[PDB]
RNA sequence: AUCGAGAG
DNA sequence: ACTCTCGATG
């Protein structure tokens, strides 16, 4: 396991990686020192013999150049301790160990390598600085982020290597993903907040930022669009410049709540011949969904369109937002006064709620549910209690948000941050849980020395009722740092576990292929699956379609 | 209704009404043979087995039954001439098209798909946070628990 | 990162030109990406900067002690009373173009800390160095010129994706690639050869 | 043993992997200075004149594809289908 | 005269606080920016160390040594020591200054930049002098000595570019704002309750007519008048920022115009 | 490490011209110019500039990547106008403006106290 | 003089602790946290502070009560990871390796408990000038 | 420094969980993650 | 360390401002609030810059190397 | 519970019927008892089901358990990956676990199973019982260090 | 600043890092498993 | 040429949760058979409850947009508001009942008439004054 | 070789 | 029953 099914290898890298608006998709930002450590072994040819030549003229330490010089007889140039390294006169079947230059297939991974997205195919680009710079929609697929996370880079040795890195393991070949028969990458982060504010309604723009961001586009036809308004100033949606970057032929329609094809709220997306008719671009259409428009772009114009796509919204997007910006403060988390006064008394009512309850359970009127206990019947009240107190505050504080929001405009957007995370910042966090059950006693009958015994109250048990803009009480701390504390521990243990069942269904599934007549078979040549899928389908060429003969009643059927 | 299928007839109706822009106040150069027999021949060529024997024949068409029905859902001749109004050169370029989408969609006999499949399963267990559930329920589903911790019965 | 778990990279340096710019003239010192903020919910960071403004302003020193009184209510009102927006927010402009900017920005003084995790120190490149001595495999450490470990799992990518040629550069020719001699009788490496 | 040239059941069109094979056996053959047998019409990098070369089928190989019971059938590359 | 307007509000020695009248918003930032970074500056470039027994670092010295303000008037007849025909540098390109300090009483002996003695020879070019604004007259506090540490160093300066190195940097923070009513509306305020009461009222507002809510939005209008405040370091008078920032952007826009009159040739 | 020089921001490199003429090859009459160690404080200006000039059609500066100083800059004007003169005319006008706007401070600088 | 007493989890079992001082006496702000009535009398003993239920890592923490507890663990966690001045002598030492910021700050935003911690003499950071907008996309 | 030199070690049924008797003992926050998390804690 | 010789944020010169801050917080009794507005630091960068600045080198000067 | 019907006019309308939920397990002898549909009855205990109606329902209710795990999280995981699961421990012919008293019991190749947990144990009593390896095995040739028979590799290349 | 409490072996600054176990000399009852033939143990670390 | 023309009554102005556009709810003072829904500008031009706006659809007045030089140029319109637009969507409520779809870069239009010259064309200018 | 701390 | 990075001691 650790010199046979895996081991050390050479030309190799690894380093800190960083994001970078301004890389295509399926690059890679390699820096400079790299490039002059890792070469690559290229025969002398009559195409190549001047360039080569020039490369071991540059030698090492300058890039491009090269490391070695290989001859007839085998024997190995050292470019850089030689006495003739000035002097050479490549002879063709020579080769030549040159560094790494730009638009060189090298394989990018990132640890743990979980699935196949984890190892894909980049282009090269070598720029300064010493960190390993990566597209942003390129995040999901190695589940990667810029706090501090490291990558490495394999580089392949041969022409026939390199074109399997290059046919097979390509990034734009790995944008529609097998395992979920829908799109791994999307936009993300800044690009979809962005996106997001781009296409509201009140967001137009005038000539000069509209013709900046038309040049952006490296696919551009040069061709202005027609403004959507005219007079009395000529002006720009934001829809319709974002248009550009959407190919033609492309075509999306989807319906969400109240889309009546007037959509009197913006929603839904209605996308005529890569034009964008109607609707607010977010997570749902740009994002990585399964009849996203990546999706369809990807099967219909192909991966190189699609990726080329990538750097277009990106550049568009990031180039508006940067001239908008866009931010986020304490004040996005304060709810209006009468807002936290209907919060306060929610959790009142709801206190109040499980005081009657716990008196009636301690009159003996509480009757037991059918297959569980008084004490469980009671506890399960309580926390169901608390619990829909947490939501009903929660939920009224996010009525009461914006839509100028920020945080608001994230959860909107689709980029970071859900319901539950207003509700515990404005709100209340709510309850404290470890192993399912609320505080247990600690001590002999009561959770802290603070208390007294026999003490069931919320707030014993650990009940949250101030939010994190309030501040929690001590009490409130340590449950809730209990809490936490679990949360930890059993994420550990879960990508412990976890860690052990991928190598075990790894290994268990490892020597099974489809065989050249569809046939699932193994090393013993034992059918696993007469026909693979059931259906002898690839699953990336697959996209969830409705079967409109299966409903409706048979009258509508015959008409 | 809604089910993962391969070949996305949607969008290739809705590429036809826009290459050849048709308009929906014309009356289409169609025929019933053509519509009819054209989907009926169409559903021949959908290969994903190529053996001559009647074993693989059935297994082929076992193999094919449900993009067939979904086939023959979406082009059956009062969807084709009234729904979408196709013409001749239309429907047939839908056809050749579908086709072409489906020989596309067959797996590629090489494709280490256990592997993929183990990876497929495995990877997503990993972004995972009244019975068990979650990693411990997966644990036991591998392990083939001789003794579950939430054993159910439902009975209707 | 700050001093509440918010750690991170830098992904690129800008001069004050470049940089966006309040009505002051004040260049921030630092930029953060607001996303990094209600997935994770820490308030106290921006509590933290608002505290940080006032007590800067003012030049008292900012408590930020645990359990006290002290609420983001009294704090606006103290930095409102020095001529800000209660909220921290500041009108700033764009030093590119140096037009405004639509939304306003949450900007002030923060707490941060330098970790000890450097690029320098951590960045490694190795194209043929030393080997061992029992397995003629790559050594192990970037302080030795090592390799980097072609995992198990990563194996089993290169089979996921079909590339077989690629695996077997990795494992041979990227790694330790051995001629041997096998007899065609027992099929041993009892083979004596006396080459030349 | 062997196949007929008829009866055989394979995909008459070209997997992604023998394509990927056979363009790098090809550009490993043109990066050693071997013939080219289409017009190079400024194309350098032997990868890409192997891709040409493909989209011309003027490629000299032949697939071998091996059935798990130890059959195989043959497939020229002139013969088999690139949609891809 | 009859192009774009200045109106000076205050003047000093160290601020300029004026209204740029008639001007379009790029030339208004990118005088802004050249005044930040593009103005050429004397500043400490090279530092040779003899003994150093203080406390600090030696390269630890030489930092706050780059960043000492020194006299840059006549830095214009001063010469870029990688355009000089000379050996590393000489006194048409640099300005060599030495720093000999050593503790004498058994108090702390600080070592200001006053201690910095001009060596080279500036041949009548008001140059090289480090800038005292300090009451006292000391200068910048560059390092303690105990009581037998010594510091005994040399400084070779040389003219620089802001945009090469911050310690080159001839003004401070350079106030800017424009439109101070949003009549323009390019900033969509954020609030809880009312916009107005909760943002902060501009002084420039005095300067301009508050929007009429009869009135309705003027979509016409343009960015014509800035409000700007410069301050300077003290190598450089503000007034002198200002004007060689105005100068150094017409230069380089001078220099694209000259060569495109050389990209003529055959 | 792996930094930069600074100076690579203003001076030229070997064999590195200020300014790269090429002929826009979509719309026709329109060219794309490469301005080497200039940043926006230069593009945004001329930028802005080319659009005073009512003779021309297009006019957009970028720069593809902030690790490099340099900018693109495409212009685009009617026919019977090459878009050199229009860049000629917009930079002279900048030279102009900044003139009277530095005679303007001095003469309004001549009139102050302290 | 019988004023602060020693007591273990053991005997801290049959003890009532008061958490604040002002739990021992017999229109609001809204803005304040909400904090649980006293329903119990019988008190023998009352906690110090509150804040002393911290360690040393945890007490450079800013408003610790403001956030998500696995926040205050992992900046408990970083927080030794951070540069500064470990000693005053670090130039007569000759450590395996050391590292010292060059200009240290005394954080804006402090804690009670700092002032034990030696920490406002011996900081571990700057105080940056920080903004949180989205700008370039870097 | 000091927090390593205030430090608990433990050998080898949730013995992790921050249990309720260490209020005032020890630091319910600071403590490793990954895999010494509950186990080291500090006073 | 000892006082920074300029302002990061902005670039104003602050080491020469530091003795007479200390005198300012214990010759005329003032508090560091009016003390640091008497220096002429307006902008609360400068301001934080010598107001949240320690003096180490006071305590580095104890030694006798 | 809720539950789809098609209705005699056409369309599906919610019919809403009342379940049984159980804590506790033995189908030998509740499918069995008057009053209850004997054909929908269910456990979650796919060993019951393998060992009451057969291998196929075991298959079933073996898939419907690992789907129902991995959509209870809220993700989803194409049908044909955990089918392709669910059928190789299920075409064995009983219930093979997926660990090293499952799988690793099978008659494949020696190196291979020696590339999971027990190594040494493996490769001892294959050369005791003088196995022979076909070499056909993917992690078989990665020990070889030979080009596998692995996608590119699954065929071979001629000149004609 | 130096707090001391560590010690200094070969140069290196050592530190004994508090040991915890379980407390000797109490007496604690414990429930047994289902499979377990005992269902209660009261036992005792006599030190 | 010309493909509309006709003069509305403004029935109902709402800003659905903006502030630069306002959905406008108008009908025909001529034909008892034709309503109009339309996305405005009300920054630019602002309208008010119970306005009576003309309204006309124009097919011209494709190629780059130049700016409006100088001019000394052809704009056919001397309107207060002008925007251009694309049909997508013709609904046929009843056989004496037309409506059609127009997506102005997003402020969308429904047009509910009887008698149309209105086809599936990118040409969809829309001009309102007074 | 082992052990300890730490990084995702 | 995943990759890294340092330190220590034999
Ligand atoms: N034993 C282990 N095996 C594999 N990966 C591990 C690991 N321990 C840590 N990691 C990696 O370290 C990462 C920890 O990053 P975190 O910051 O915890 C994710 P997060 O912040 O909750 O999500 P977010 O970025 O969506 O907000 C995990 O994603 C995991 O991939
Ligand atoms: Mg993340
Ligand atoms: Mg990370
Ligand atoms: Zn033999
Ligand atoms: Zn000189
Ligand atoms: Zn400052």
């Amino acid at each position: 396991r650790g010199n046979l099914m895996g081991k050390r290898v050479d030309f190799s890298a690894r380093t800190v990686i960083s994001g970078d608006p301004n890389l295509e998709l399926d690059q890679v930002g390699v820096p400079k020192s790299i490039a002059k450590t890792l070469t690559y072994p290229e025969v002398v040819t009559p195409y190549n013999i001047d360039r080569l030549t020039q490369l071991v003229r540059n030698g090492p330490n300058e890039h491009p150049g090269a490391k070695y010089v290989i001859r007839d007889s085998g024997d190995r140039i050292d470019l850089r301790y030689s006495k003739r390294a000035g002097d050479i006169q490549l002879q063709y079947g020579w080769k030549v160990e040159r560094h790494i230059m730009d638009n060189d297939p090298v394989l990018f991974n990132r640890q743990p390598s979980l699935h196949k997205m984890s190892m894909m195919a980049h282009r090269v680009k070598v720029i300064p600085y010493s960190t390993f710079r990566l597209n942003l929609s390129v995040t999901s697929p190695y589940n990667a982020d810029f706090d501090g996370d490291e990558m490495n880079l394999h580089v392949p040795q041969s022409e026939e290597t390199r074109a399997e890195l290059s046919q097979l393991c390509a990034v734009p070949l790995q944008i529609v993903s097998p395992q979920s028969n829908k799109p791994c990458m999307g936009i993300v982060q800044d690009t979809l907040c962005g996106i997001r504010k781009l296409t509201l309604r009140d967001t137009f723009i005038e000539l000069d930022q509209v013709l900046n961001m038309l040049y952006w586009v490296p696919d551009w036809d040069g061709v202005i669009p027609t403004p959507a308004i005219i007079k009395p100033k000529p002006l720009w949606s934001g829809k319709q410049i974002l248009s550009v970057a959407i190919p033609n032929g492309i075509h999306l329609q989807r319906f969400d709540e109240g889309t009546t094809l007037l959509s009197p709220k913006d929603n839904g997306m209605l996308i005529i011949d890569g034009q964008i008719i109607f609707g607010v671009v977010e997570k749902k259409t740009v994002g990585s969904s399964n009849g996203g428009l990546i999706h369809v772009v990807t099967r219909e114009k192909g991966p190189q369109v699609c990726a080329k796509l990538f750097g277009n919204i990106q550049k568009v997007v990031n180039f508006w937002l940067l001239h908008n910006g866009f931010s986020t403060g304490i004040g996005d988390t304060i709810a209006d006064g009468p807002t936290m006064r209907e919060i306060t008394e929610t959790i009142a009512e709801a206190k109040k709620k499980v005081l009657d309850v716990t008196k009636e359970a301690q009159a003996n009127l509480l009757t037991a549910k059918h297959g569980m206990t008084l004490r469980e019947s009671f506890e399960d009240n309580v926390v169901r209690f608390l619990n829909e107190a947490r939501d009903k505050a929660g939920r009224l504080a996010e009525v009461n948000l914006k839509d100028l929001n920020n945080v608001k405009q994230m959860v909107m957007a689709g980029s970071k941050g859900s319901f539950i995370n207003i509700a515990q910042m404005s709100a209340c966090v709510g309850q404290q849980s470890v192993e399912g059950k609320r505080i247990a006693f600690g001590f002999v009958d009561r959770t802290l020395p603070h208390f007294s015994k026999d003490d069931y109250s919320p707030e014993s048990k650990g009940f949250v009722e101030n939010s994190y803009l309030r501040g929690l009480t001590p009490q409130e701390f340590f449950f809730h740092a209990m809490g936490g504390r679990e949360g930890l521990i059993d994420t550990a243990v879960k990508t412990a576990e976890t860690g052990y069942i991928q190598r075990r269904l790894v290994k268990a599934l490892e020597d099974i292929m489809v065989h050249y007549d569809n046939t699932t078979r193994n090393s013993l040549g034992n059918v696993i699956q007469f026909i693979y899928g059931e259906d002898g389908m690839d699953a990336a060429h697959i996209e969830k379609q409705s079967l409109d003969t299966i409903g409706g009643s048979d009258a509508a059927f015959e008409k | 209704a809604n089910w993962p299928l391969p070949v996305n007839i949607r969008r290739i109706i809705q590429n036809a009404q826009q290459t050849f822009h048709i308009d929906h106040t014309k009356p289409s150069d169609l025929t019933i043979k053509d519509i009819v027999l054209g989907v009926k021949d169409l559903q021949e060529n959908l290969l994903v087995l190529r053996g001559k024997n009647e074993i693989i024949q059935n297994a082929q068409r076992d193999a094919v039954t449900l993009f067939c029905c979904l086939l023959r859902s979406r082009l059956a001749t009062r969807r084709v001439l009234q729904e979408y109004r196709l013409t001749k050169q239309a429907f047939d370029w839908v056809l050749s098209n579908i086709e072409a989408q489906f020989l596309r969609s067959v797996v590629h006999p090489g494709e280490m798909v256990g592997v993929l499949a183990a990876q497929s399963i495995g990877e997503p267990a990993t972004q995972m946070t009244k019975v068990t559930s979650g990693v411990p329920r997966l644990k036991e589903i591998l392990n083939v628990a001789k003794n579950m911790k939430t054993p159910s019965l439902t009975v209707y | 990162a700050s001093r509440h778990g918010q750690k991170g990279t830098i992904g690129i340096t800008y001069r004050r030109e470049d940089m966006p710019f309040t009505a002051e003239g004040i260049v921030p010192d630092l930029i953060i990406n607001p996303h990094a903020i209600p997935s994770r919910m820490t308030v106290a960071h921006l509590i933290e900067c608002l505290l940080s403004k006032v007590a800067a302003l003012s030049g008292n020193e900012g408590d930020a002690s645990p359990f006290t009184d002290i609420t983001v209510e009294g704090i606006s009102k103290l930095l409102r009373e020095h001529g800000y927006q209660s909220r921290g927010f500041e009108v700033m402009y764009n030093g590119h173009t140096g037009k405004k900017l639509m939304a306003q920005i949450f900007f002030g003084p923060t707490y941060y800390q330098r970790l000890r995790h450097m690029v320098d120190d951590k960045i490694h490149a190795r194209a043929r160095g030393p080997m061992q001595v029992l397995t003629r495999q790559p050594v192990e450490g970037r302080s030795r010129d090592g390799g980097l470990r072609f995992g198990e799992m990563e194996r089993d990518c290169m089979i996921a994706h079909g590339a077989a040629s690629f695996l077997k550069e990795r494992l041979m020719e990227a790694s330790d690639a051995f001629r041997v001699h096998i007899c065609g009788i027992c099929g041993l490496m009892t083979v004596i050869a006396k080459l030349n | 043993k062997a196949i007929p040239k008829d009866q055989r059941a394979t995909t008459p069109y070209m997997t992604k992997y023998e394509r990927a094979r056979i363009l790098g056996t090809r550009a490993l053959q043109i990066s050693m200075n071997a013939p080219v047998f289409v017009d190079l019409e400024g194309e350098t990098d032997p990868l890409r004149i192997a891709m040409k070369e493909l989209a011309e089928k003027k490629i000299p190989l032949v697939i071998r594809r091996y059935l798990p019971d130890g059959s195989f059938e043959d497939w020229s590359v002139e013969e088999l289908i690139v949609d891809l | 005269e009859e192009g774009p307007q200045v109106k000076i509000r205050e003047a000093s020695k160290d601020n300029v606080d004026f209204i740029l009248s008639n001007v379009d918003l790029a030339m208004a930032n990118s005088l802004r920016r050249v005044m930040i970074a593009e103005i050429p500056t004397l500043a400490i470039d090279s530092v040779e160390v003899e003994t150093n027994t203080t406390v600090l670092a030696d390269e630890f010295i030489a930092h706050r040594l780059g960043l000492i303000p020194l006299q840059s008037m006549d830095i214009e007849q001063l010469e870029y020591s990688r355009d000089c025909f000379c050996e590393d540098h000489c006194d048409k390109c640099s300005v060599v200054l030495t720093l000999q300090a050593f503790g004498e009483s058994e108090s702390t002996t600080n070592v200001y930049s006053k201690d910095l003695v001009i060596v080279s020879n500036l041949m009548g070019r008001n140059i090289g002098h480090p800038i005292i604004q300090d009451k006292e007259g000391n200068g910048v506090l560059i390092c303690k000595l105990r009581k037998g540490q010594e510091l005994k160093l040399t400084c070779v300066a040389k003219k620089g570019i802001a945009k090469e190195h911050a310690k080159w940097g001839p003004a401070a923070a350079i106030e800017f704002e424009y439109d101070p009513w949003n009549k323009l509306k390019h900033t969509d305020y954020w609030y809880e309750q009312d916009s107005a009461k909760e943002w902060p009222q501009s002084k420039n507002c005095e300067y301009e007519d508050p929007p009429n809510e009869g009135d309705p939005f003027d979509y016409k209008a343009q960015a014509d008048t800035f409000y700007m405040n410069v301050e300077s370091v003290g190598s450089i008078p503000v007034d002198q920022v200002v004007v060689r920032g105005i100068d150094t952007l017409q230069k380089k826009v001078a220099s694209i115009l000259l060569a495109l009159t050389q990209m003529d040739q055959d | 490490m792996n930094a930069p020089d600074r100076f690579e921001l203003f001076l030229l490199g070997e064999g590195e011209s200020k300014l790269k003429i090429d002929p826009d090859t979509k719309a026709p009459n329109a060219v794309v110019i490469t301005f080497e160690k200039e940043d926006h404080t230069l593009g945004n200006l001329i930028r802005a500039e080319l659009l005073n000039d009512r003779k021309v059609l297009f006019a957009a500066y970028k720069v593809e990547h902030p690790f490099f100083a340099r900018f693109k800059l495409r212009i685009q004007t009617t026919e019977g106008y090459d878009p050199k003169d229009a860049l000629k005319n917009a930079c002279n006008s900048i030279i102009n403006k900044l003139g009277a706007l530095k005679t303007n401070f001095e003469t309004e600088w001549n009139l102050q106290t302290l | 003089e019988g004023l602060v007493e020693y007591i273990d989890a053991e005997e801290e079992e049959s003890i009532l602790i008061a958490m604040q001082p002002e739990d021992l006496e017999p229109d609001v702000d809204p803005a304040k946290r909400i904090r649980v009535s006293h329903h119990a009398t019988t008190f023998t003993h009352c906690e110090i502070h509150p804040s002393m239920i911290l360690g040393v890592a945890a007490s450079i923490i800013p408003f610790p009560d403001h956030n998500q507890s696995p926040r205050n663990t992992y900046q408990s966690a970083m927080g030794k990871q951070a540069m500064g001045v470990f000693l005053t002598n670090y130039n007569v030492r000759m450590d395996t390796m050391a590292n010292i910021l060059y200009y240290p700050q005394k954080p804006l935003g402090t804690t009670r408990a700092m002032e034990y911690l030696k920490f406002r003499e011996l900081p571990a950071g700057q105080n940056a000038i920080v903004a949180i907008a989205c700008y370039s996309g870097y | 420094t000091l927090s390593h030199l205030r430090r608990t070690n433990t050998p080898i049924a949730k013995p992790r969980q921050l249990h309720n008797t260490h209020w005032g003992l020890v630091c319910p926050a600071e403590t490793p993650e990954g895999q010494a998390c509950g186990l080291v804690k500090n006073l | 360390m000892i006082v920074p010789v300029r302002c990061f944020s902005c670039g104003k010169v602050v080491g020469d401002k530091w003795e007479s801050y200390l005198n300012l917080l214990q010759e005329d009794e003032l508090d560091e609030g009016t003390a640091l507005s008497r220096l002429g630091l307006k902008r609360y960068c400068c301001r934080r810059m010598i107001l949240t600045h320690v003096d180490l080198i006071e305590k580095f000067l104890r030694y006798n190397p | 519970y809720d539950r789809k019907v098609p209705s005699p006019t056409g369309e599906y309308v919610k019919e809403p019927e009342w379940v049984l939920e159980t804590d506790g397990v033995n189908l030998s002898e509740v499918m069995t008892v008057p009053g209850i549909d004997p054909t929908r009855i269910y456990t979650n205990s796919f060993i019951d089901i393998m060992e009451v109606l057969g291998i196929e329902a075991g298959r079933a209710a073996l898939y419907k358990e690992v789907y129902n795990v991995i959509a209870s999280d809220g993700s989803y995981v194409n049908y044909r990956h955990m089918a392709l699961l669910v059928d190789v421990m299920t075409t064995q012919g009983g219930l093979t676990s997926v660990t090293r008293h499952g799988f690793n019991r099978s008659n494949t190749g020696a190196l291979m199973r020696c590339s999971f947990e027990e190594t040494v144990e493996i490769l001892f009593e294959a050369g005791a019982s003088a196995e022979l390896d076909d070499c056909r095995g993917v992690s078989e040739n990665v020990i070889l260090g030979q080009m596998a028979p692995i996608g590119t590799g699954a065929f071979d290349v001629m000149i004609d | 600043f130096d707090m001391g409490g560590y010690f200094i072996i070969n140069g290196s600054e050592k530190v004994l890092i508090a040991q915890e176990r379980s407390a000797g000399n109490i007496v604690q009852v414990f429930k047994k498993a289902a499979p377990s033939p005992i269902s209660h143990v009261a036992e005792i670390r006599s030190a | 040429n010309t493909l509309f023309d006709d003069i509305f009554q403004v029935s109902e102005v709402d800003p659905g949760r903006y502030n630069k556009v306002c959905r406008i709810e108008a009908a025909s003072t001529t034909q008892d058979q034709c309503k109009l829904t339309l996305d405005i500008n009300v920054e630019l031009f602002p309208v008010a409850a119970q306005d009576s706006l003309t309204v006309t659809i124009a097919s011209s007045l494709t190629r780059s947009w130049r700016p409006p030089q100088a001019g000394d140029r052809s704009l056919a319109d001397d309107y207060d508001y002008v925007m251009y637009g694309t049909a997508y969507k013709f609904e046929e409520v009843s056989k004496d009942l037309i409506a059609v779809y127009y997506s102005f870069g997003g402020l969308l239009m429904r047009l509910e008439g009887n008698y149309l010259n209105n086809l599936k064309q990118e040409n969809a200018y829309l001009l309102i004054r007074r």
